[PDB]
RNA sequence: GACCUGGCGGUGCUUCAUAUCCCUCUAGAGGAGCCUGUUCUGUAAUCGAUAAACCCCGAUCAACCUCACCACCUCUUGCUCAGCCUAUAUACCGCCAUCUUCAGCAAACCCUGAUGAAGGCUACAAAGUAAGCGCAAGUACCCACGUAAAGACGUUAGGUCAAGGUGUAGCCCAUGAGGUGGCAAGAAAUGGGCUACAUUUUCUACCCCAGAAAACUACGAUAGCCCUUAUGAAACUUAAGGGUCGAAGGUGGAUUUAGC
RNA sequence: UUAAAUGGUAGUUUAUAAAAAAAUUUACUUAAA
C-alpha cells in the first residue's frame, strides 16, 4: 500500500460556472448523477427531527425519470435545428370541411411504443377507412344497394361508411383491402341484377 | 404479524438503509419502483419476459459484482435499451470495475439481444437511513 | 429455458467471472459431510444387494 | 415548429387483484395489489408526412422509462382511380 | 435451478437458526463461516487468467491477453488454497489461556480492566475492576414469564486507598 | 451541443472515484474495458449455445455469436474455398496440398485467392483472441511452394506476390520477380508498381541520384504499361524521399506538382510526407517556414476524406512545425482545419493527440496574453488531455512572466488532480516562485497554505518507503513562506529538518529570522538561530552574531556563541 | 443529528448557488427566481408521483428544512447565560415569570377571529418541549391577563400568542342569472347523488313545467316518492307553479336520479328567492350533497359490515 | 435444470403439442363437421386417437416459473402467488402497488 | 419463616362495554331437498388444516394431465458437476394466524429500597430524563368523516419440510426416474352455503296505474331418468338447454350467527 | 340470595468479541545502418 487507498476527486460540479451551457452536460437522456448535476437537490420521507436525504447515493433520485436533457433552452434548440425537416401545410386546407372536400377519405393507422427487445405489435395491422357516401357518386338505386350491402358499416346519422380491415398480416396489405373493398362496393352497387325486381 | 419485507426493530444497532426501512405499504407512497418498464401497463404485452429477465438481472450483478453492490439495482427500459444503475463501494480498484462493466455490458447484450448499458455510482459507504 | 440458464451461470462460476453464493454454501457442507463420514455411496455398491 | 397541439386527460384505469396472505391455509386473509394507468393525450392537428416523422422522432425517442404511447395516424387520401367512374 | 438460488445471508439465517422457539424459554451454537473471506475476483476452476481482472492488465507495459494457467500450475494454487483454509480454521480452533478467579467457572475474582473514561476528559487507569459476585435473578411478566436478569457485583480500587463497590 | 469542459472524455464512468485523474490511468482504464469487452466476445465465441436465443425483432445480425470453424469436411475446391475466406492459412495449404495430390483441378481464382492470403498473412496464422526487426519472408514457405506448383500464372497472381515480398521486406527477391514478370510480358497493376516503388529505395544503399534515376524509370515503366497512377503511388515516393535529408525537397515539390497537374489531389497524408521530409533539425526552418504556410494556405477550410493510412498523421506533424517556428497565428490555422466539419476525427490515436495537443498548449502558454491562456487551459484540460508534469511548468512560466500569481494555488489543486502530486520538478517550481519576492499579506497567506499542502505532500511521499528525500530549495521556501504569512510557531519546525536532512540554510532565510526573534523578544530563540548557522559554519553566522548580541542577547549566552565556533 | 451553525451557514450558501444554477436551467432571470419558481422547475425536471408530498425531491432554504435548534446556553467560562437556565424549561419559565409579573403590576395600579396558540406552535416559539398540563397552565394565565384590564403594552403581548381563525362562512353561493336568446332569466345549477349526476336549468318565470331528459316529470318518475322529493324544493319556498325547469339527469337508479334533481333544482332556484329563504333552504338539508355512498365489500367478509358466520367450535 | 420432474414433464408436453399441433388441427377439422361423410369421419377419430399422447394441449399445466407450483399462479406473469407476491413488495414489479381504497 | 413479580380469584368499590355484556332492533342458522367441506365407515389406492385462531380451508378449483396415491411393467452416473412430495414445522429461512375490536416494548443514564428479588406518580406536583419501535400523524379511496391500509415487543415449541430454499438423519439396483390402467364411495353424524315452504306470493306484458294463476293439474328441486349441445384425443361422469317427473317442505326444539 | 365436580408423567435458562491486502508508476510520427 505504498500509493495510499485511491481517493475519490471532488465532485466536478464544483467547478460549473452559473452561466454554463447546461444542455451540454445533458445532453441524452441518462441517470441522475449526483457528482454532474450542480443542485442541492433532497430526496426522502424525513426522519423525526431529521430532514430529506442527500443525493450522494440516494436510490430515491435514481428511480426517478429526470427530464434534465430536456430544459426548456435545449428543447427550444433543439425544435430550431429540427425545422429543416419540416414541410408546410397546405394553406388552402385551412379548415376540416375544405378538408373533406379535397380528400374524402380517411386512413387511420397506429404504431405501438412500448418498451423491450422486440418492436412487434400485432394490433398495428388494423386499418380503418372511412368516407361519406355523399363523396360518392352515388345515384339513387346505387346508394340504397350500397347501404344494404354494407350493412351496420353505414351510420345513418353521420352518413359515414366505416371499413375496418385486419384479416393481412401487415399494415399495408390491410390497406390494399380496404381499399378495394371500397372499389367492389362501388361497382357492386352501381350493378343492378335481375332478381333485384323481387324487392 | 405481518412480515413481508420488515426489517424487524432490533436494539437500536442494526443500519438499514432507506429502500430496506420501508414496508411494502409504502411502495408508491414513500418509495418507487425498483424497475421500470412498460408491461405492466394497461393492454401492454409480454410482463411476463420482463419479469424473468430483471430477476436474472438482479442475480448476475450480485455475482458478479461480488461485495461491491451497497443498494439494489434500478432497472429502467427505454424502447430497445436497457439500463442498470448500480450503487457500488469504492474499495474495489478502478481497473476492475472498468474490466467488469465492458464484461458486463458485452455478455448482457449478447444474451437479451439488445444495447445494454451499466452506470455505476460509487458511494465512500452503505448510505444509513436509520439503525433499527 | 432453464438450461441456458444454469449452465450459462455454472460455466461463469468456473470461469472465475460469478460468484454463486449458493453454489459456495452447499459447496462446504458436502466437504464437511464428508470429513465427518458421509458421502455418497458408489453407484451399484450400496449398502443394499 | 409550429404544430397545433390540444392535451387532454382520459380517465384513469385501476386494476385490482387480490392474493392470499399465508403460504398455507388461512383462506379470510388476503393482500390486494393494483396497478394504476394513468393517461394523457395530445391532439395534433394539420400535419404532413414529413412535419409528423419530425416530431413523432424526437419525443418517440425522449419517452421516459414506463410510459408507453399509441399513436393514431389519420391520413387524408382522394378517391381512388377506379372509384371515379361506373365501368357497367 | 439457477432461479430457485438464494444469497449467502439468507442460507445462513435459515441454517443457524437463531431465530425461533427452540431458542426462547431455555428450549449446537453453529456459527456462520463467511466463505467469500478467501475468495478472489476473477479467480476460478479451469484456471483462466484475465488481463484487469485476476492478473495485472500490463506486464513488460504491453497488454497481457487471455491465458490459461497449466494443469499442474492450476493444482498448486487448489492445493495452496486449501491449506491457507486449513490455517485460518486453525487459529479459530486455538483457546487462549484465560486467567481463572476463585474457581474455573466462577465469574467471582476476575478483572475487568480499567474502569471506562469519562466524557469529560476523565481516565481511570489506575483503578482495577474485580467482579465478586455474578446472579442470575428472575421476575415474573405477564407476557413472557420468567425473565432472566443478571446481577452483577464489582469492586474498583486503586490499591492506595480508595475502593468502591456497586450493583 | 458542443463539448463539456468539466467533463472527461464520454467514454470513461463519469464518476468521481472512477474518472481517470492522470495520463496513465485515461490509457489504462480504457484498455481494462475493452479487455472486459475481448473476455466476454471470448466466452459469447466458446459457448455459442448459451446465446442462441433471438428474441430481438428486427433481428440484429451484430449481437450473435461468430463461427470460425470451417463446416464443410468434404476435401473439394468449393469447400477449400471456405478455408480461404475464414482465413485459415495451415488448414487451407494442408488442404490445397491434399486436393492436388487427390488429383482434382482447383481453379486459377481459387489458387489466386490461397495466394493472396499467404502472400499478406506471410504464410503465418492470423492473431486469434485465445486457443518487429528483420524480414518476415522466408524461403521456405508455402506461397513460394505454391507459386511453382500453379500450371497457369496470370497477372494477379505474380502482382500479389510482388506485393508480399514488399509488405515482408523480401525487396530484392519482389524486384527479382517483377524483372520475371517483364520476361513474361505481363503488365503489373498499380498496387504492384507502388509496391515495387519502395522495394527500389530499400533495397539498395546507392546515392539520392541513382534512387532517383530508378524511381523515374519505373514511372516510365508504369507509363509504357498504360497504368494510371493513384494517390498512393506519390504517398510512397514522398515517404521513400524523406530517406535522403536534404537532396530530395526539391524533387518532392516536382512530385507535389506532378500531383496536381494530373489531378490526383494531395490528402493530408501527401502534405504530411513533405513536412517531414522538409523538417529537419537545423535552426534556420526557412525552408520548412515557407512549406508550411503555404500548404496551410492551400487546405484553409477543406473538409478532408480518408484516403490514405497515413492521413491521421498530418496534424501532429503541422503542430510539431508550429512549435519549432514558434508562431502562434499558424498555430492557430492549423487547429482551425482540425475544428472545421469533421476534421478532429484526424488527429489519431491517443499518443498522437497528447502529443499534438501539449505541443499546442505549449506554443499558447508562451506566445499569447495569460488572460486567453487561461481559457485555452480551462477548455482543454481535462475535457481534450491530461496535461504533462512539463506543461504545468510552462503555464507556471506563463503566470510568472504576466506578474498573476494569485492563480498559482489553484495551479497546484490541479496539477494534484492530474497526478502530479509527487512530481519533484512541479513541486519545487511552485514553491521557488511562490518565495521568490514577498507579497501582500493576503498573496503571502494563500501561498503559505499552498506551501503546507506541498510539505504535506513531501511528508507522505509513495517514496518516503524508499527513503526520505527533502530537497533544499524546497525546504528553504517552506520555511521562509511559513515565515512571511506570521507562522512562526510552524517555521521553527522546519530548522530541525535542515540539519535532520543535512540541508544549508540560505543567508535570506536566516537573516529574515531575525526581525521574527526581535517581535519576540526572546534572547534563547535568537541563539537558536545563531547555534544553527554556526553548524554549518556559515561566515554570516559570525557577523551576525555580533548584530544579535548588540539588540537582544543574554549576558551568559554571549560568551557561549563565541566558544562554540 | 446535530447540525452546528457553520454547517447550516454552508448549505445557505449552496443554496444560492444552486438557486442561480437552476435559474439558469430553466432560462429564467436568476435575479427575480422566487422559491414558487423553484418548485415548479423540480417538479418538471424531478417527476415524483409519490403520493405523500414529503418525499417527493425537494430544494428548499436551508432554514426551512433544517429544524430549529437552540444555541448554546453558557460561554466557555461554563457560566450559564440565563439565571432560569438551570430549571430546564428557561424559556418557559422565564415568560411565567414575566407574566406573573405584569399581573402584579397591572392589579397594584388598579374569540372566533383568533383561537389561543396550540401547544405544538408555542414549543417553537419557545424552542423547547413542553407538558400538556404546562401549556394548560400558560394559557390559564394569559386568560387571566386578559380579564384584567390589561394595558396598551399587554394587549400587545398577549397577541404574540393568538393566531387568527379565518372562520369558513356557512353561506350558499348563488349562480348568476343568464338570459336565453328570448330574454327569459334562468339559473343552471348541478347536483350529485350517489352516481347520479343531474344539471337542472330553471327559469325565472313558468307555470311548473319539469322536464326530465326531454320528458315530462310524471312520465319519467311513475314512483310518486320520487315526484314528491321534485315537489319538496318549491313547496319549502311557496313556489309552486312559478317556475319552469329543464333538467338532464344520467346515471345512478330511479331514487338516485330524483335526488340528484332535487338538489339541482334548489341550488338554482336560490337566484329567484331572498337570502332569508336560501338560508332556510340551507338548514332543510336543501342544498347538501348527500356524502352517503356504497361502502366497499371488503375480502374474508360477505358484504361491507356484515361477516362471515362465525363458529366457535 | 428445471425446478422439479414435475416441471420437466411439462416442459416435454409444451414440445410435443407444439410438434403435433398442425397435424392435430388439420384431423380435428375433418371431425368437427356434419358435411363429410362418416365413415371418413371415424377414420380421422382413429387417427388423432393414434397420435402420441403427449401431443394433447389439454395435458398442459401452467406451473409457476419459478418454483413449479401448478396452483395459485397468475397468467399474466406466470408466477405463483408466493413469488409474485416477494417480487411485488420488495418493489421489484413495474407499477404493482398494494391497493387500498 | 418472611418477601418480590406475575398470574388467578363463584374477589371489593367506582366507572363503563356501542353491533355491544344484559334487556331491546332486523334478517338468518338449527327442521326439508340439493350443492359443497369434515368426522367416521369403506377402498389394493394421497397429504396437510382440524378450540377460539379447522371445516367452498392450501385449491382465484382433481374426467387423463395436474398427482404427491394404488396395481403392474420398465430404467440405472439417471432433464441436472444426479435425484428424493423420505423423517424431523420441537433445528429453521420465507409467508402468516391469534390476542390486536390492544398500547405498550426498550437501549442509555439517574434515584429509591441500609446497594435483596425489585420500584420510580401526585401539576397549589413528592425522582425521574429517555433516543428508538408501535399507536398517533401522514397517505390511498369521494372530505378534515368513514372505510381500508397499518398495527411494535411478546403469547400459543400456533400453521406450513407438500410454494421454494435449507440444518440434521435416512435411501442410492431405489425411499430415485418413466409407462400403462385404476380408486376418489356412503351405514351414520355434522359444518357452511343454495332453493323453498307462497298472497309483500306464482305466470305473462312492462320495468312500477295491467290481465290471469292461486291446494292433490297450486306454491316447491339447480335432484332422478331421457335427450341434445358445448369443451376435449377421451364425457355413464364436466357444463348449458329441452323433455319427462311434481318429491320432501306448510316457517323450524335446546342452541346459535351477523349488522349502528 | 339456587346450583357451578374434574384436568396423567418428565421437560421452560451462562462463559468472550473481531482478517488482511495491493498498485499504475507523465507529453508523436519517423527513421537509420
Ligand atoms: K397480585
Ligand atoms: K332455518
Ligand atoms: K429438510
Ligand atoms: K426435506
Ligand atoms: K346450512
Ligand atoms: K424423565
Ligand atoms: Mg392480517
Ligand atoms: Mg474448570
Ligand atoms: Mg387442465
Ligand atoms: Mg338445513
Ligand atoms: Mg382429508
Ligand atoms: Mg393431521
Ligand atoms: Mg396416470
Ligand atoms: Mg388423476
Ligand atoms: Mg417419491
Ligand atoms: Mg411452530
Ligand atoms: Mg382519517
Ligand atoms: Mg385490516
Ligand atoms: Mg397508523
Ligand atoms: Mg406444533
Ligand atoms: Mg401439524
Ligand atoms: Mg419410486
Ligand atoms: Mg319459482
Ligand atoms: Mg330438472
Ligand atoms: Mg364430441
Ligand atoms: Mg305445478
Ligand atoms: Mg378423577
Ligand atoms: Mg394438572
Amino acid at each position: 500500500e505504498r500509493p495510499p487507498r485511491r481517493k475519490a476527486l471532488p465532485p466536478r460540479t464544483e467547478k460549473m460556472a452559473v452561466d454554463q451551457d447546461w444542455p451540454s452536460v445533458y445532453p441524452v437522456a441518462a441517470p441522475f448523477k449526483p457528482s454532474a448535476v450542480p443542485l442541492p437537490v433532497r430526496m426522502g420521507y424525513p426522519v423525526k427531527k431529521g430532514v430529506p436525504m442527500a443525493k450522494e447515493g440516494n436510490l430515491e433520485l435514481l428511480k426517478i425519470p429526470n427530464f434534465l436533457h430536456l430544459t426548456p433552452v435545449a428543447i427550444k434548440k433543439h425544435c430550431e435545428a429540427l425545422k429543416d425537416f419540416c414541410t408546410e401545410w397546405p394553406a388552402a386546407l385551412d379548415s376540416d370541411e375544405k378538408c373533406e372536400k379535397h380528400f374524402p377519405i380517411e386512413i387511420d393507422s397506429t404504431d405501438y411504443v412500448s418498451s423491450g427487445p422486440s418492436v412487434r405489435n400485432p394490433r398495428a395491422r388494423v386499418v380503418v377507412l372511412r368516407v361519406k357516401l355523399s363523396s360518392l357518386n352515388l345515384d339513387d338505386h346505387a346508394k340504397k344497394k350500397l347501404i344494404k350491402l354494407v350493412g351496420e358499416r353505414y351510420c345513418k346519422t353521420t352518413d359515414v361508411l366505416t371499413i375496418k380491415t385486419d384479416r393481412c398480416p401487415l399494415r399495408r396489405q390491410n390497406y390494399d383491402y380496404a381499399v378495394y373493398l371500397l372499389t367492389v362496393l362501388y361497382h357492386e352497387s352501381w350493378n343492378t341484377e335481375e332478381w333485384e325486381k323481387s324487392k | 404479524k405481518n412480515r413481508a419485507a420488515r426489517v424487524r426493530v432490533s436494539k437500536g444497532d442494526k443500519p438499514v438503509t432507506y429502500e430496506e426501512a420501508h414496508a411494502p405499504h409504502y411502495i408508491a407512497h414513500r418509495k418507487g419502483w425498483l424497475s421500470l418498464h412498460t408491461g405492466n401497463l394497461d393492454g401492454e404485452d409480454h410482463a411476463a419476459e420482463r419479469t424473468v429477465e430483471d430477476v436474472f438481472l438482479r442475480k448476475f450483478m450480485w455475482g458478479t459484482f461480488p461485495g461491491c453492490l451497497a443498494d439494489q439495482l434500478v432497472l429502467k427500459r427505454r424502447g430497445n435499451q436497457l439500463e442498470i444503475c448500480a450503487v457500488v463501494l469504492r474499495q474495489l480498484s478502478p481497473h476492475k470495475y472498468y474490466f467488469l462493466v465492458g464484461y458486463s455490458e458485452t455478455l448482457l447484450s449478447y444474451f437479451y439481444k439488445c444495447p445494454v448499458r451499466l452506470h455505476l455510482q460509487t458511494v465512500p459507504s452503505k448510505v444509513v437511513y436509520k439503525y433499527l | 429455458n432453464h438450461h441456458t440458464y444454469a449452465e450459462l451461470m455454472q460455466t461463469l462460476r468456473f470461469l472465475g467471472l460469478y460468484r454463486d453464493e449458493h453454489q459456495d454454501f452447499m459447496d462446504e457442507q458436502k466437504r464437511l459431510k464428508k470429513l465427518r463420514g458421509k458421502e455418497k455411496p458408489k453407484k451399484g455398491e450400496g449398502k443394499r444387494a | 415548429l409550429g404544430i397545433s397541439i390540444k392535451v387532454h386527460e382520459p380517465p384513469r384505469k385501476i386494476e385490482r387483484f387480490t392474493l392470499l396472505q399465508s403460504v398455507h391455509i388461512y383462506k379470510k386473509h388476503r393482500v390486494q395489489y393494483e396497478m394504476r394507468t394513468l393517461y394523457r393525450c395530445l391532439e395534433l392537428e394539420h400535419l404532413t408526412g414529413s412535419t409528423a416523422d419530425v416530431y413523432l422522432e424526437y419525443i418517440q425517442r425522449n419517452l421516459p422509462e414506463g410510459v408507453a404511447m399509441e399513436v393514431t395516424k389519420t391520413q387524408l387520401e382522394q378517391l381512388p382511380e377506379h372509384i371515379k367512374e361506373p365501368i357497367w | 435451478s439457477f432461479f430457485t438460488k438464494l444469497t449467502a445471508d439468507e442460507l445462513w439465517k435459515g441454517a443457524l437458526a437463531e431465530t425461533g422457539a427452540g431458542a426462547k424459554k431455555g428450549r449446537k451454537k453453529k456459527k456462520r463461516k463467511d466463505l467469500n473471506r478467501g475468495q478472489i475476483i476473477g479467480e476460478g476452476r479451469y484456471g483462466f487468467l484475465w488481463p484487469g481482472l485476476n492478473v495485472p492488465l500490463m506486464k513488460n507495459g504491453a497488454v497481457q491477453t487471455i491465458a490459461q494457467r497449466s494443469k499442474e500450475e492450476q493444482e498448486k494454487v487448489e492445493a495452496d488454497m486449501i491449506q491457507q483454509r486449513e490455517e485460518w480454521d486453525r487459529k479459530k480452533k486455538m483457546k487462549v489461556k484465560r486467567e481463572r478467579g476463585w474457581s474455573g467457572n466462577s465469574w467471582g475474582g476476575i478483572s475487568l480492566g480499567p474502569p471506562d473514561p469519562g466524557p469529560c476528559g476523565e481516565t481511570y487507569e489506575d483503578f482495577d475492576t474485580r467482579i465478586l459476585e455474578v446472579r442470575n435473578v428472575f421476575t415474573m411478566t405477564a407476557k413472557e414469564g420468567r425473565k432472566k436478569s443478571i446481577r452483577v457485583l464489582v469492586a474498583v480500587g486503586n490499591g492506595k486507598g480508595a475502593a468502591g463497590f456497586s450493583i | 451541443v458542443n463539448r463539456d469542459t468539466t467533463a472527461v472524455p464520454y467514454v470513461f464512468q463519469d464518476d468521481p472515484y472512477l474518472m481517470p485523474a492522470s495520463s496513465l490511468e485515461s490509457r489504462s482504464f480504457l484498455l481494462a474495458k475493452k479487455s472486459g469487452e475481448n473476455v466476454a466476445k471470448f466466452i459469447i465465441n466458446s459457448y455459442p449455445k448459451y446465446f442462441q436465443k433471438d428474441i430481438a425483432e428486427p433481428h440484429i445480425p451484430c449481437l450473435m455469436p461468430e463461427y470460425f470453424e470451417p463446416q464443410i469436411k468434404d476435401i473439394s475446391e468449393a469447400a477449400l474455398k471456405e478455408r480461404i475466406e475464414l482465413r485459415k492459412v495451415k488448414a487451407s495449404v494442408d488442404m490445397f496440398d491434399q486436393l492436388l495430390q487427390a488429383g482434382t483441378t482447383v481453379s486459377l481464382e481459387t489458387t489466386n485467392s490461397l495466394l493472396d492470403l499467404l502472400c499478406y498473412y506471410g504464410d503465418q496464422e492470423p492473431s486469434t483472441d485465445y486457443h518487429q526487426f528483420g524480414v518476415t519472408w522466408r524461403a521456405k514457405n508455402n506461397a513460394e511452394r505454391i507459386f511453382s506448383l500453379m500450371p497457369e500464372k496470370n497477372e494477379h497472381s505474380y502482382c500479389t506476390m510482388i506485393r508480399g515480398m514488399v509488405k515482408h521486406r523480401a525487396y530484392e527477391q519482389a524486384l527479382n520477380l517483377y524483372t520475371e514478370l517483364l520476361n513474361n510480358r505481363l503488365h503489373a497493376d498499380v498496387y504492384t508498381f507502388n509496391a515495387l516503388i519502395e522495394a527500389t529505395v530499400c533495397a539498395i544503399n546507392e546515392k539520392f541520384e541513382e534512387k532517383w534515376s530508378k524511381i523515374l524509370e519505373l514511372l516510365r515503366h508504369m507509363v509504357a504499361q498504360k497504368v494510371k497512377p493513384n494517390l498512393q503511388t506519390f504517398n510512397t515516393i514522398l515517404k521513400c524521399l524523406r530517406r535522403f535529408h536534404v537532396f530530395a525537397r526539391s524533387p518532392a515539390l516536382q512530385v507535389l506538382r506532378e500531383m496536381k497537374a494530373i489531378g490526383i489531389e494531395p490528402s493530408l497524408a501527401t502534405y504530411h510526407h513533405i513536412i517531414r521530409l522538409f523538417d529537419q533539425p537545423g535552426d534556420p526552418l526557412k525552408r520548412s517556414s515557407f512549406i508550411i504556410y503555404d500548404i496551410m494556405n492551400e487546405l484553409m477550410g477543406k473538409r478532408f476524406s480518408p484516403k490514405d493510412p497515413d492521413d491521421d498523421k498530418f496534424f501532429q506533424s503541422a503542430m510539431s512545425i508550429c512549435s519549432s517556428l514558434r508562431d502562434l497565428e499558424l498555430a492557430y490555422q492549423v487547429h482551425g482545419l482540425l475544428k472545421t466539419g469533421d476534421n478532429w476525427k484526424f488527429i489519431g490515436p491517443d499518443q498522437h493527440r497528447n502529443f499534438y495537443y501539449s505541443k499546442f498548449f505549449d506554443l499558447i502558454c508562451l506566445m499569447e496574453q495569460i488572460d486567453v491562456t487561461l481559457k485555452w487551459y480551462e477548455d482543454l484540460i481535462p475535457s481534450a488531455y491530461f496535461p504533462h508534469s512539463q506543461t504545468m511548468i510552462h503555464l507556471l512560466q506563463a503566470l510568472d512572466v504576466a506578474n498573476r500569481l494569485e492563480v498559482i494555488p489553484k495551479i497546484w489543486k490541479d496539477s494534484k488532480e492530474y497526478g502530479h502530486t509527487f512530481r519533484s520538478d512541479l513541486r519545487e517550481e511552485i514553491l521557488m516562485l511562490m518565495a521568490r519576492d514577498k507579497h501582500p499579506p493576503e498573496l503571502q497567506v494563500a501561498f503559505a497554505d499552498c506551501a503546507a499542502d506541498i510539505k504535506s505532500a513531501y511528508e507522505s511521499q509513495p517514496i518516503r518507503q524508499t527513503a526520505q528525500d527533502w530537497p533544499a530549495t524546497s525546504l528553504n521556501c517552506i520555511a521562509i513562506l511559513f515565515l512571511r504569512a506570521g507562522r512562526t510557531q510552524e517555521a521553527w519546525k522546519m530548522l530541525g529538518l535542515f540539519r535532520k536532512h543535512n540541508k544549508i540554510p540560505r543567508s535570506e532565510l536566516l537573516n529574515e529570522l531575525m526581525d521574527s526573534a526581535k517581535v519576540s523578544n526572546s534572547p534563547s530563540q535568537a541563539i537558536e538561530v545563531v547555534e544553527l548557522a554556526s553548524a554549518f559554519s556559515l561566515p554570516i553566522c559570525e557577523g551576525l552574531t555580533q548584530r544579535v548580541m548588540s539588540d537582544f542577547a543574554i549576558n551568559q549566552e554571549q560568551k557561549e556563541a563565541l566558544s562554540n565556533l | 443529528e446535530t447540525y452546528t451553525e457553520d454547517f447550516i451557514k454552508k448549505q445557505i450558501e449552496e443554496f444560492n448557488i444552486g438557486k442561480r444554477h437552476l435559474a439558469n436551467m430553466m432560462g429564467e432571470d436568476p435575479e427575480t427566481f422566487t422559491q414558487e419558481d423553484i418548485d415548479r422547475a423540480i417538479a418538471y425536471l424531478f417527476p415524483s408521483g409519490l403520493f405523500e408530498k414529503r418525499a417527493r425531491p425537494v430544494m428548499k432554504h436551508p432554514e426551512q428544512i433544517f429544524p430549529r435548534q437552540r444555541a448554546i446556553q453558557w460561554g466557555e467560562d461554563g457560566r450559564p447565560f440565563h439565571y432560569l437556565f438551570y430549571t430546564g424549561k428557561q424559556s418557559y419559565y422565564s415568560l411565567m415569570h414575566d407574566v406573573y409579573g405584569m399581573l402584579l403590576n397591572l392589579e397594584k395600579h388598579q374569540v372566533i377571529g383568533s383561537r389561543w396558540l396550540i401547544k405544538e406552535e408555542l414549543e417553537e416559539m419557545l424552542v423547547e418541549k413542553l407538558s400538556d398540563l404546562d401549556y394548560m397552565q400558560f394559557i390559564r394565565l394569559l386568560e387571566k391577563l386578559l380579564t384584567s384590564q390589561c394595558g396598551a403594552a399587554e394587549e400587545e403581548f398577549v397577541q404574540r400568542f393568538r393566531r387568527s381563525v379565518t372562520l369558513e362562512s356557512k353561506k350558499q353561493l348563488i349562480e348568476p342569472v343568464q338570459y336565453d336568446e328570448q330574454g327569459m332569466a334562468f339559473s343552471k345549477s348541478e347536483g350529485k347523488r350517489k352516481t347520479a349526476k343531474a344539471e337542472a336549468i330553471v327559469y325565472k318565470h313558468g307555470s311548473g313545467r319539469i322536464k326530465v331528459n326531454g320528458i315530462d316529470y310524471q312520465l319519467y318518475f311513475p314512483i310518486t316518492q320520487d315526484r314528491e322529493q321534485l315537489m319538496f324544493p318549491f313547496h319549502f319556498v311557496d313556489r309552486l307553479g312559478k317556475h319552469d325547469v329543464t333538467c338532464t339527469v344520467s346515471g345512478g337508479g330511479r331514487s338516485a336520479q330524483a335526488g340528484a334533481i332535487r338538489l339541482a333544482m334548489a341550488k338554482a332556484l336560490c337566484s329567484f328567492v331572498t337570502e332569508d329563504e336560501v338560508e332556510w333552504m340551507r338548514q332543510a338539508g336543501l342544498l347538501t350533497t348527500d356524502p352517503r355512498v356504497r361502502e366497499r365489500k371488503k375480502p374474508g367478509q360477505e358484504g361491507a359490515r356484515r361477516k362471515f358466520t362465525w363458529k366457535k367450535r | 435444470h428445471y425446478v422439479d420432474w414435475r416441471m420437466w414433464r411439462d416442459v416435454k408436453r409444451r414440445k410435443m403439442a407444439y410438434e403435433y399441433a398442425d397435424e392435430r388441427l388439420r384431423i380435428n377439422s375433418l371431425r368437427k363437421n356434419t358435411i363429410l361423410p362418416k365413415i371418413l369421419q371415424d377414420v380421422a377419430d382413429e387417427e388423432i386417437a393414434a397420435l402420441p399422447r403427449d401431443s394433447c394441449p389439454v395435458r398442459i399445466r401452467n406451473r409457476c416459473v419459478m418454483t413449479s407450483r401448478p396452483r395459485g399462479v397468475k397468467r399474466r406473469w406466470r408466477l405463483s402467488r408466493i413469488v409474485f407476491r416477494h417480487l411485488a413488495d420488495h418493489g421489484q414489479l413495474s407499477g404493482i402497488q398494494r391497493a387500498t381504497w
